[PDB]
RNA sequence: UUCGAUGGUAGGAUAGAGGCCUACCAUGGUUUUAACGGGUAACGGGGAAUUAGGGUUCGAUUCCGGAGAGGGAGCCUGAG
RNA sequence: GUCGCUACUACCGAUUGAAUGGCUUAGUGAGGCCUCUGGAUUGGCAUUGCCGAG
RNA sequence: CAGAUCUUGGUGGAAGUAGCAAAUAUUCAAAUGAGAACUUUGAAGACUGAAGUGGGGAAAGGUUCCAUGUGAACAGCAGUU
RNA sequence: ACAACCAACUUAGAACU
RNA sequence: GUAGCCAAAUGCCUCGUCAUCUAACUAGUGACGCGCAUGAAUGGAUUAACGAGAUUCCCACUGUCCCUAUCUACUAUCUAG
RNA sequence: CCAAGCGUUCAUAGCGACGUUGCUUUUUGAUUCUUCGAUGUCGGCUCUUCCUAUCAUACCGAAGCAGAAUUCGGUAAGCGUUGGAUUGUUCACCCACUAAUAGGGAACGUGAGCUGGGUUUAGACCGUCGUGAGACAGGUUAGUUUUACCCUACUGAUGAAGUGUCGUCGCAAUGGUAAUUCAACUUAGUACGAGAGGAACCGUUGAUUCAGAUCAUUGGUAUUUGCGGCUGCCUGACAAGGCAAUGCCGCGGAGCUAUCAUCUGCCGGAUAACGGCUGAACGCCUCUAAGCCAGAAUCCGUGCCAGAAAGCGACGAUUUUUUGG
RNA sequence: UGUGGAACGGGGUAUUGUAAGCAGUAGAGUAGCCUUGUUGUUACGAUCUGCUGAGAUUAAGCCUUUGUUCCCAAGAUUUGU
């Protein structure tokens, strides 16, 4: 019983949420929803979008 | 095929006439799915296979001695997402398979790329010759 | 040639609209006189569906002692009030009701079932019967004794407390629930003692019990043969449409057979689904309704934002694995199983490890408002 | 001569000259005295066999120089 | 000189010819190296900013 | 005359049924009038978008042109047009 | 041999985003 | 019977024989010809380009299909005429 | 039916000529009884039902150590009988899967269901024949597939009341019905067997086909025109908007939907083949002569769907001081 | 006339992705004037940064509400053991 972290949006992923994508280089990515998965497929960076936790951490949002 | 037991039902993403990459080092690259073992009788339904199945395939690209013949093969990866008993939907970046014999032993020696856990648990030879498992 | 199986089953015929909505018990469990006096059915309302993560206890399985995620259906089951008793004789023409005895006072909820315009009416439903109960106390006993000596089959009349549910309907659902104890005299005495009394869901069903859910499926209106019976779509070249059946019949017999797929009603039908396992009988008076032994969050059985088109469950509820017929907020009938369950899957105890309480109104990712506040920190509407 | 082929200026790199590399400026350099490409069952030489003379053939191999340590590529140590 | 039978030699040839090795085109890219960062840890300075490093 | 897929005329069931769905689109207020979804005025929203749903001609038509009145018939709904 | 403006459309290149 | 052509739009036997192609082809192509009944201006062979001509195959592509599902407008539906 | 026999030897374990008795013919034939004031023509697709002359599944009977295979042998049509290359073709031959890929009828089932690949005779080419117009055991190419709005049938949807009226809760006469098959594993290296070999009652875990539902998750769908972005033009500019018969793109809740997702899918009786019991006659003997047991995916039932709209039961109040009961 | 309904508003829940406006020399650079500049004065400049997890939508088949404003105690037809 463990809650994972989305690879793109960085949000908590409970069991039965999102999907799992295994790339050709043996790297496993967890997407919390289709929006994050589609954006990753579209090659969007999670550090660019303002709603991602990675962006907030890199831009000191919250202090 | 009396290898390690039973496999849970999973979504079929590789019907007949599907071209998939060859993950072993036998010299093939274009495994062309011809038929699937264990397919029942149903009108108009194309026999389709998922990871861990025992499809029949021919080689379209690769070493000439591997072409113009039918050989057993095992699907190790598929692009179509399937869910497990834990409620996790997973899929791979490509559809891949390895040439085997009717007993299930791999014709090659090494497997390139990740392998499905269902296929690895079903076939001990593939699990032995594989590296990263999901 | 090219033989293929039939499209659909000729057992759920006619494919017409159901003549009812509550859903009726077509066969009560066989009565065992040795067992204690108990009810064989209950009524609830479907609130929605959610997740369940549990550890499997099936020896010999690949998923033994492993995590499995299963869909469950939540049915809100507030206590039902018993207001009457019906006795059934055993004539060679079937079961025949002999007489019905009602309680002294019937609530507004059950009394509204007898009216189509409640407010416009004078509400004089059980007036002379109430007067008879108050000032005679002899005819009620006479009828109860008649049910005691005759009427080998005894059923009580119970109505739901729909006012405790977040439903706009004020008309309660009234249903005959069979009593399958023994000593028909004791059955009548039990009914008399339970007159105007509330029977709870935990007194009728228990944990890990296999039951049957009875209800009317979702209405879908008319539908073509392609979706009504699963027939093959005709080719794109087909003139005058393709979502049909090509050959409806042959020559002599010069009639359309009853076994041929035809367009028509494809929903709102009475169905009984067998072998539904009770995963949790939760009470509405505790704050740990949705908590488990492995997840101690103080949360109740309701997604944040409420159940979609239902509301908040504030009463006792029953969680059933899988799906049940009917849309949300429809009244469902829970019936005790007529079979015997000796399989390991049926007898396996179920210990829930985590219950999903995330919003079903979208791609919810938080289980509690406290967790949402912790993740989001403080917002613009929170700083000022 | 593209992605340096010929030359000038300036710079970088090298222990050091140098298109070794970079930016710009000119279209230059070789060749029927065979350039270039291809083959070589070609490591090169001192040398060996035959011996009128002239020549022909061989030379992996005891001496000298070059290359390699299964095929490439990169790097530390160390004057090397 | 044509026609012969045979062992064997060579040529062309549909099969959009196959099978190795150098020379290049396009794509991707292990590895070590140079450089920009990062300061668990060592920390002299209840204290608290400064010399510092792999 | 009961017939001739008879002749002429009238009239039925089908039947208040098939149907009156191409060409993007109408809305508000006022006037008139017995009667306004179709008339007129104003406002709004739109289309044709110069090889036009614009302005003229040849052939053909013959008064359809204009004004004033009418709403019996036609304008397959309506009408004060 | 210089040169104060008016009146013109192209083509090529660079940086940034 | 040529300086030719063919199981050809011309071959009944015939799904002719050999090879290629495919996992599998009575299809297609390349060769053979005692060719029932090919053949030289009743024109024969080859042929670049061209063809809304016929035919075989490959890549890309896709609801043709596995296996159907969802959406929009106009009908069908009901109403006034 | 017959038996000379083959069948190392044993006449019908398996074959069994010559004759003879029959059934069917979906093969073409024979005839011309219906139709020429007109019954649309093959194949394929789709869909339902029926038959057994049984491929598989269920249960029985035989030979040889088992184990397998054969007799499909005996009942049995309940339930299944596939994906492709070729041919318009049916037939037919191959590539595979599968337990198996059985054979037929229904106006050689099925064109106001589709398609038009065959036929398709109007245009055109070739081969043969004819002087010619033209002809064909022939080959090839292009060639309009109309109408239901009537009755009935079928699928669904309303619906009047003489038995009071209006409602609530019920019974079930009758009609329909549903589940199917496979794999692996502890029996175990067990029984059996000189050795080698290798089961099975049963249970467990899964899976195929089918059926009924459902939308917690995942996928799809976009008129949520919800949010954001983009091009051309227009409202003087920003902003905010409009048009481009839904302008385009990304995401997109809700709903719908997916063997693209999830859940669920029993046991009682009577039997067929066949095996037994007491037991005679025919003093022996034998399941049968009377009767009683066991016995199949068979049949009828439990269960599930509908509910006689002219089958029925129980219960509630019986137009309020106008008037009616 | 009621633990009433409706229309709004609030909160929650969801979708999208950081609204307009202001400010900042952050911005590749460009152009004029003089005390002549290790934050130059002046002006323009795709874009970027901070207010801003912002703004917008949120039932139309989401939940909730103690908030505000209205509405209902009506009308017509039929019904007798």
């Amino acid at each position: 019983m463990k809650v994972e972290v989305c690879s793109f949006s960085g949000s908590k992923v409970y069991p039965g949420a999102g999907r799992l994508f295994v790339r050709g280089d043996n790297k496993v990515f967890r997407f919390v929803n289709k929006k994050s998965e589609s954006l990753f497929l579209q090659r969007k960076n999670p550090r660019r979008l303002s709603w991602t936790v990675l962006y907030r951490r890199m831009h000191k949002k919250g202090i | 095929g009396a290898a390690s037991g039973t496999k849970y039902r999973m979504t079929l993403g590789l019907p007949v006439q599907a071209i998939m990459n060859c993950a072993d080092n036998s010299g093939a690259k274009n495994l062309y799915i011809v038929s699937v073992f264990g397919t029942g009788a149903r009108l108009n339904r194309l026999p389709a296979a998922s990871c861990g199945d025992m499809v029949l395939a021919t080689v379209k690209k690769g070493k000439p001695d591997l072409r113009k013949k039918i050989m057993p093969a095992i699907v190790v990866r598929q692009r179509k997402a399937w869910r497990r008993k834990d409620g996790v939907y997973l899929y791979f970046e490509d559809n891949a398979g390895v040439i085997v014999n009717p007993k299930g032993e791999m014709k090659g020696s090494a497997i390139t790329g990740p392998v499905a856990k269902e296929c690895a648990d079903l076939w001990p030879r593939i699990a032995s010759n594989a590296g990263t498992v999901v | 040639k090219f033989e293929q199986p039939r499209h659909g089953s000729l057992g759920f015929l006619p494919r017409k609209r159901a003549s009812r909505q509550r859903g009726k018990v077509k066969a009560f469990p066989k009565d065992d006189a040795s067992k204690p006096v108990h009810l064989t059915a209950f009524l609830g309302y479907k609130a929605g569906m959610t997740h369940i993560v549990r550890d499997l206890d099936r020896p010999g399985s690949k998923m033994h002692k492993r995590e499995i995620l299963e869909a469950v259906t939540v049915i809100e089951t507030p206590p039902m009030v018993v207001v009457g008793v019906v006795g059934y004789v055993e004539t060679p023409r079937g079961l025949r009701s002999l007489t019905t005895v009602w309680a002294e006072h019937l609530s507004e909820e059950v009394k509204r079932r007898f009216y189509k315009n409640w407010f416009k009416s004078k509400k004089k439903a059980f007036t002379k019967y109430a007067k008879k109960y108050a000032e005679s106390t002899q005819s009620i006993n006479r009828e109860l004794e008649r049910i005691k000596k005759y009427c080998s089959v005894v059923r009580v009349l119970a109505h739901t407390q729909i006012r405790k549910t977040p439903l706009a309907q004020k008309k309660a659902h009234l249903m005959e629930i069979q009593v399958n104890g023994g000593s028909v005299a004791d059955k009548v005495e039990w009914a008399r003692e339970h007159f105007e009394k509330t029977v709870d869901i935990k007194s009728t069903f228990e944990q890990n019990e296999m039951i049957d859910v009875i209800g009317v499926t979702r209405g879908k209106g008319n539908e073509g043969t392609t979706a009504r019976w699963g027939t093959k779509r005709l080719p794109r070249k087909t003139h005058r449409g393709l979502r049909k059946v090509a050959c409806i019949g042959a020559w002599h017999p010069a009639n359309v057979q009853w076994t041929v797929a035809r367009a028509g009603n494809a929903g709102y039908m009475h169905r009984t689904q067998l072998n539904s396992k009770i995963y949790r009988i939760g009470a509405g008076d505790d704050a740990k309704n949705a908590s488990t032994d492995f997840d101690a969050t103080e949360k109740r059985i309701t997604p944040m934002g409420g159940f979609v088109r239902y509301g908040v469950v504030e009463n006792d509820f029953v969680m059933l694995n899988g799906a049940t017929p009917g849309p949300v907020k429809r009244v469902l009938t829970l019936r005790k199983s007529l079979l015997t369950h000796t399989s390991r899957k049926a007898l396996e105890p179920v210990s829930l490890k985590w219950i999903d309480t995330a919003s079903k109104f979208g791609h919810g990712r938080f289980q509690t408002p406290a967790e949402a506040k912790q993740f989001l920190g403080t917002l613009k509407k929170d700083v000022a």
